[PDB]
Formats: structure tokens, C-alpha cells, sequence
């Protein structure tokens, strides 16, 4: 797409992927980002559209790996361009993902993350006919110590482990170093990596591994009753506690009661809540940041503002 | 040595006053070679410390909390200007992230990278944070010299703090070193100047009190027309031999249409975007 | 433009050269024929001691680019054309820097050894011209004529200062 085509295309509820990349730079492996978003658990109208913003020269030598997925677009550009971010409606997306291919070409700890930190600041400072600070962003970091620059209403200290930091606890930063403990987790229990793989990849099977290993691309097939029965898995979703079927319990009522009824009536199985950072304060706040609570302990209060992490059935 | 030496000999210059302000430096590398010697020459007010401005423990050592201002110098000779300005913006956000209210002055090698500096939420040029873009000012001084030769050396001599040097031989250096002795200064106009037109106060302050007045804060204008009368509390820019001489400007009170010809705000001429084959 | 200000010594040959001289003293810099980015190193210290200076320099040098222009260029990365309006036209009414020749009829009668202060006063009061320096010929103080066309810069001449008819006047002049 050129800017004009992106601008008149009514992109909304979509994913934007911002790529720092160049003809010298190594392959990110973008098939692994697109595939979990193309699982047959979603209906075709439920599929989030995907836009890549970045060097076309770079995308041109990866795109054949992801040329069989339906709702995909490219804008030739730079994530630092306000005009490019406006042309793809950055205020209307469900996620902005910021990636860099340039992770390995200089090692100076500062120089590894400059672009991503400038890009996330450049999106936060936007204005629209709202400020951009409410936009959902996730940033890949090459150096987890650089996480301190992603937020300014936080508190920063060089000896803090990444998991304690506000931008990680809120789910807005990711670093491949958090997977270092997956080695020790998988030694002590071999089943874990199997669960993570099925939960994260969009449920890719050993048969899928074999077909992709032979043919190096995902190969299309005609419908059959078995091909259709393979859609009936759960998918991860967020539930808003302001809707009629649950909001009456979102009054300070118990998470355990929500769990019990949502499980027994819809097979919904909630497994955490995404709470507003300031919801424990007596004063109102303009802060839109949420942080993650995993397996709430029963007798735990639901504020009406909470988002529920859940696993929901196909239909 | 090639970056600090021109800075130090102006900051610590004798002609401004005998005040003490500059007392600390920080950098990740040790100050080897003919550089520690330049610190010895200024022992009582320099104090280098080894540490990195990316680390909040090193910001906490050099007391950034009450440091008044932070100055960030660029590598003018670097292989990648855009990496330099991004690096120096990393330093700006590191410092602002540690302390909201410190004043920051920074060199930028490219003009576009000054936009990125405005994204930082704790940056405000209304309170004296600013960037000196070297490409903008360098090519700007050259551009104004294409309108009047020598203007680029006139402007460059108005910032550098220099004393008057006496010369007895009748050479061109005698008149030059007299003109080099002044700087750009600024002061609030006396209430005695309020309600009357800018050219008239220029003639008064040149003739009666020996100050050349150039511009006034009508946000910031330069040689304003005879219809513009002075308000109370206007700041007024002057060229003068020394700072102590501008004080008289305050202390004085009688005593002794169908086509696009321009950019979107009319500041510049404009045309439809040409092809390069049309102008080669 | 010079990358090394020590190389300025090679730009002229009727000068005198010495490795310990600061650039501002040298003939090719004093004449306005060399520039080096190192002369802007003192703009750091000048801007610390007075925040208003960089604002003046910016408006005087850039062609008066405003904070609104910075915002438009930061968004769109190119200068965007607009149609005429009375406000777009009123924005033209700034001063511009220019050189005046002291051989023209409105000033040459005072270019006889007469005072810079009298030129300043009349050019200011009659045209709003505000001269701020003179560009004098390098050899104009000599009794002999010379073939040398080089001029050097005098900033803020001290009143009672003589105007030779050969001088060029640095001035700020109104739009029309
Ligand atoms: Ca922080
Ligand atoms: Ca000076
Ligand atoms: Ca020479």
C-alpha cells in the first residue's frame, strides 16, 4: 500500500507490526507471529488484519514465508514516521508490535535498543482529533536493562530483575532473556514445553511439523468433516466485566463466584485478571495502564474496571 | 581535548565575571593524554569523575538533583550522524527519567532528530531546555552570508566572550579587534521607554547611552517597524562591549490566490514537487 | 567549510600564518571566506548563561522558522504548500539582512569621511534600515591605492567613526 491507500482503507481493531530492518539484517521469522493469529479457531470475520510497516527491501526476502495467509498488508516506510503511523490508523489498532532485526550488528548495550525506545516514545506522544499514550504497544528488547527507558511514571534501578519492572508487569515489554528459565523448567518437567507449544503456536501438531519440514510452506486443502472437527479447540481471550452476563458480580464480588459460573455456564475457565495500576487508590486517576494477576486466590474482589483472562470454546 | 577546550576557554573566560559554576565532568572513558593537563590548569573548578550518564547510580553521584543544567556534547566527526543523535537522545531520556526538572542543552548533528527530542514528556523549551543543531546553524550562517558576505563571521563573533584588545599599529587587525570585543546581550527595557515606537528608542539608546538594540520579545521580532510601540516588561536584545554596560537600558529614566505560492503558514516560498530530471 | 580550522592557513597567501593563532584572528575568517563548525563550540556556554540567545540566532539565521513550522515539518517530513490568505500575507512583514553600498545617492554624500552615527541615525529614522556593522576594504587605511578586493568585518562601530566611500553597510531592512 502507499500512504493514500492505507489512509482510505478503514483499518480498525487490527495489528500493526513495526519493523526496523535492512538488506544486511537477519531474518526475524515473521511466519511465527502470523500463524498463531491465523488459527482456524477464529472465524474469518474475527481475524485481526495485519500491517507490516518498515523497509520493503527487507520484507521482500521474507514475505514468501507468509504469502498464503489471508488478511495481510505492507506499508513501505519507517516506524519513526508520524505520517506512516497515521496512514495505518495507529489510534485504532488492538496492538502495535515493535521489532528490530538489527539486534546483533553492534553490542554496546546502549546502541542495541535506540530505535525501539524512540519508536515507542514517538507513538506515545502522538495527538489525534486523544493523546496516543493509551495505545497498546509491545516492544521486543535486546537488553532487558534498557526496559527502564520505556516508562517515566515508574521507578528505575539497575539491580532490579526484569519481572519486577512496571513495563514488564503491565505486558508492554518482552525480552528473549525471560525464556532462559525455560531450559531448567523443561529439564525438571518434560510436559511443560509441550503445553507451552500447543497454547502459544496456535496448536501446531507433529503432523504439521512433518508437512512443513517436507514442503517448506503451508499447503492448502479442501474441506472435510475431520478438517472441520479440528477447529473445536479453546482460544485465549479477554472478557470485560462491564457486560450484562458478569457486571452484576463486578461490584466487589468474588473472583471464585465468577470462575464457577463462567466455567459451568459457558466453559469459559478464567485464569487471571488484568487490573488497572491505580484501582487500589481512593482517588480517581487518568492512568490507563493495567498489570497482570495470575490465579487469584478465591475470596478476591472484582472491581467493575477489570479485564478477565479466559480460555473460550469454538462455535 | 578537541571538544572541551573551546568550551572551557569560553565558560571560564575572565571577562564575564569571577563567578564559580562549572565544577564537574562525566564520561565512560578515563581522561588520559593531554586533557588531564587542561583540568590541572583549572583545578579549583573542573573535577572530572569517571562514570556513565546511562547509569542512574552515576547520575546520583554527580548530584543531578540540584545540578542546575546538564550539557551534552556531540562527536562532530562520527561515522553515523543519526546514530549519534539517537545516542544523545538516549542520554537526554536517561537524565530526564532520573530527574524531571534539570535544564538540558544538547548538540544535534542533524535537523530532523530535533523532532524526537520533543516526544520526551519531561522536556520543555519554555523552561530553557534546547538543542543546538550544528547542521542547521552551520548551513544557516552560510545561507545568510550569501545575502551579505561576512555575516557568518559577524554572528560567530557575537557569541564568543572576548575582551577588548588594544593595537597601536594602524593595520586592519586594530579595527577588527575593536569590533570583536562585543557580544549579544539582553535586558528588560526601562519603563521610561514604554508607549513609544521601536525606531525611536533605538535612536535614543544608541545616541544617549551607547547601546545598539536589535530585537525585542510580538513573541520575538527583529528590527520591528515604526508602527510598533513598546509594551511594559518587554525584553530587549543589545550588542555591547560587556554585560555590565547593558544595565543602563533598565536603569535609565530621563536624567542626563488560486495557486500555492507559499508554504502552509507563508514563512517560505513554495512550488509543486518537481522531478529531478526537470532541474538537472 | 573547513573540517580542521588549522587548515585555514592554506586558503590565502597574502596573509601571515602561525599554528598557535585562534581561527577568529586569521585573515580568511575575518574576511568571511572561511567557516568551521568549531566556532559554534562557544554557543554551548553562551546558551547556558543566557537562554534567549539561541532563540534570537535561530530566528535571525533560519529564515524565521516558528514552533508551528517545527510541528508541521515533524509531522509531514516535507514543507507543505498552502493557498494565500491575509494572515499568510501578513507573515511576510519581517526584516531581512542586506548589504548597502555607500556609493548610492541617498548615502554617498555622507560617505566622504563623515560619521557612521549620522548614517545610522538617518537610515534608521527615514527607512527603518538599522545598520549594525561595516565591511571595510583590508587596505582602505593605507595612503597608497591597492588592487586588493578583500573586505573585513567591523561590528557595532563606536560612533564618531569615519565612512570611506568604498564601504559596505550591514543592515536589517523592512519588507514592502
Ligand atoms: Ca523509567
Ligand atoms: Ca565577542
Ligand atoms: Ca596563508
Amino acid at each position: 500500500l502507499t500512504r493514500s491507500e492505507a489512509a482510505m482503507t478503514v483499518l480498525s481493531g487490527h495489528v500493526v507490526v513495526c519493523i526496523f530492518g535492512d538488506v544486511s539484517s537477519a531474518l526475524i521469522g515473521l511466519r511465527n507471529l502470523v500463524m498463531p493469529l491465523r488459527a482456524s479457531n477464529f472465524h474469518y470475520h474475527e481475524l485481526k488484519h495485519i500491517v507490516f510497516v518498515g523497509s520493503i527491501e527487507y520484507l521482500k526476502r521474507e514475505w514468501e514465508t507468509l504469502h498464503n495467509f489471508p488478511k495481510v498488508s505492507i506499508l513501505p516506510g519507517t516506524p519513526l514516521s508520524r505520517a506512516d503511523l497515521r496512514a495505518v490508523n495507529i489510534n485504532l489498532c488492538d496492538m502495535c508490535v515493535i521489532l528490530s532485526a538489527n539486534q546483533n550488528n553492534i553490542d554496546d548495550t546502549s546502541l542495541q535498543d535506540k530505535e525501539c525506545i524512540l519508536a515507542s516514545l514517538n507513538i506515545k506522544s502522538m495527538q489525534f482529533d486523544t493523546t496516543g499514550v493509551n495505545i497498546p504497544i509491545i516492544t521486543e528488547l535486546v537488553n532487558d536493562t534498557n526496559v527502564q527507558f520505556l516508562d517515566q511514571d515508574d521507578d528505575d534501578d539497575p539491580d532490579t530483575e526484569l519481572y519486577l519492572t512496571q513495563p514488564f508487569a503491565c505486558g508492554t515489554a518482552f525480552a528473549v532473556s525471560v525464556l532462559d528459565s525455560l531450559m531448567s523448567a523443561t529439564y525438571f518437567n518434560d510436559n511443560i514445553l509441550t503445553l507451552i507449544r500447543t497454547l502459544v503456536t496456535g496448536g501446531a501438531t507433529p503432523e504439521l511439523e512433518a508437512l512443513i519440514a517436507e514442503e517448506n510452506a503451508l499447503r492448502g486443502g479442501y474441506s472435510t468433516p475431520q478438517t472441520l472437527a479440528n477447529r473445536d479447540r479453546c482460544r485465549v481471550a479477554q472478557l470485560a466485566l462491564l457486560d450484562g452476563p458478569f457486571a452484576d458480580l463486578g461490584d466487589g464480588g468474588c473472583y471464585g463466584d465468577l470462575f464457577c459460573k463462567a466455567l459451568k455456564t459457558y466453559n469459559m475457565l478464567c485464569f487471571g485478571i488484568y487490573r488497572l495500576r491505580d484501582a487500589h487508590l481512593s482517588t480517581p486517576s487518568q492512568c490507563t495502564k493495567r498489570y497482570v494477576i495470575t490465579n487469584p486466590p478465591y475470596e478476591f474482589e472484582l472491581v467493575p474496571t477489570d479485564l478477565i483472562f479466559c480460555l473460550m470454546q469454538f462455535d | 581535548l578537541e571538544s572541551v577546550s573551546n568550551f572551557l576557554k569560553d565558560f571560564l573566560h575572565k571577562d564575564r565575571d569571577d563567578v564559580n559554576v562549572e565544577i564537574v565532568f562525566l564520561h565512560n572513558i578515563s581522561p588520559n593524554l593531554e586533557l588531564e593537563a587542561l583540568f590541572k590548569r583549572h583545578f579549583t573548578q573542573v573535577e572530572f569523575y569517571q562514570g556513565s550518564v546511562l547509569n542512574p547510580h552515576d547520575l546520583a553521584r554527580v548530584k543531578i538533583e540540584s545540578a542546575d543544567a546538564c550539557l551534552i556534547l556531540a562527536n562532530k566527526y562520527c561515522a553515523d550522524p543519526d546514530a549519534e543523535d539517537a545516542s544523545n537522545i538516549m542520554r537526554v531520556i536517561s537524565i530526564k527519567n532520573y530527574h524531571p526538572k534539570i535544564r538540558i542543552i544538547t548538540q544535534m548533528l542533524q535537523y530532523h532528530n530535533k523532532a524526537h527530542l520533543l516526544n520526551i514528556p519531561s522536556w520543555n523549551w519554555k523552561e530553557g531546555d534546547d538543542a543546538i543543531c550544528l547542521a542547521e546553524l552551520k548551513l544557516g550562517f552560510i545561507a545568510q552570508s550569501c545575502l551579505a558576505q561576512g555575516l557568518s563571521t559577524m554572528l560567530a563573533n557575537l557569541f564568543s566572550m572576548r575582551s577588548f584588545i588594544k593595537i597601536e599599529e594602524d593595520t586592519w587587525q586594530k579595527y577588527y579587534l575593536e569590533g570583536v570585543s562585543n557580544e549579544m546581550y539582553t535586558e528588560y527595557l526601562s519603563s521610561a521607554f514604554v508607549g513609544l515606537s521601536f525606531p525611536t528608542v533605538c535612536e535614543l539608546c544608541f545616541v544617549k547611552l551607547k547601546l545598539l538594540m536589535i530585537a525585542i520579545e510580538s513573541r520575538i521580532l527583529i528590527n520591528p517597524g515604526n508602527h510598533l510601540k513598546i509594551q511594559e516588561g518587554t525584553l530587549g536584545f543589545f550588542i555591547a562591549s560587556d554585560a555590565k554596560e547593558v544595565k543602563r537600558a533598565f536603569f535609565y529614566c530621563k536624567a542626563c490566490s488560486n495557486v500555492k505560492k507559499y508554504d502552509s503558514t507563508g514563512m517560505f516560498h513554495w512550488c509543486a514537487p518537481k522531478e529531478i530530471e526537470k532541474v538537472i
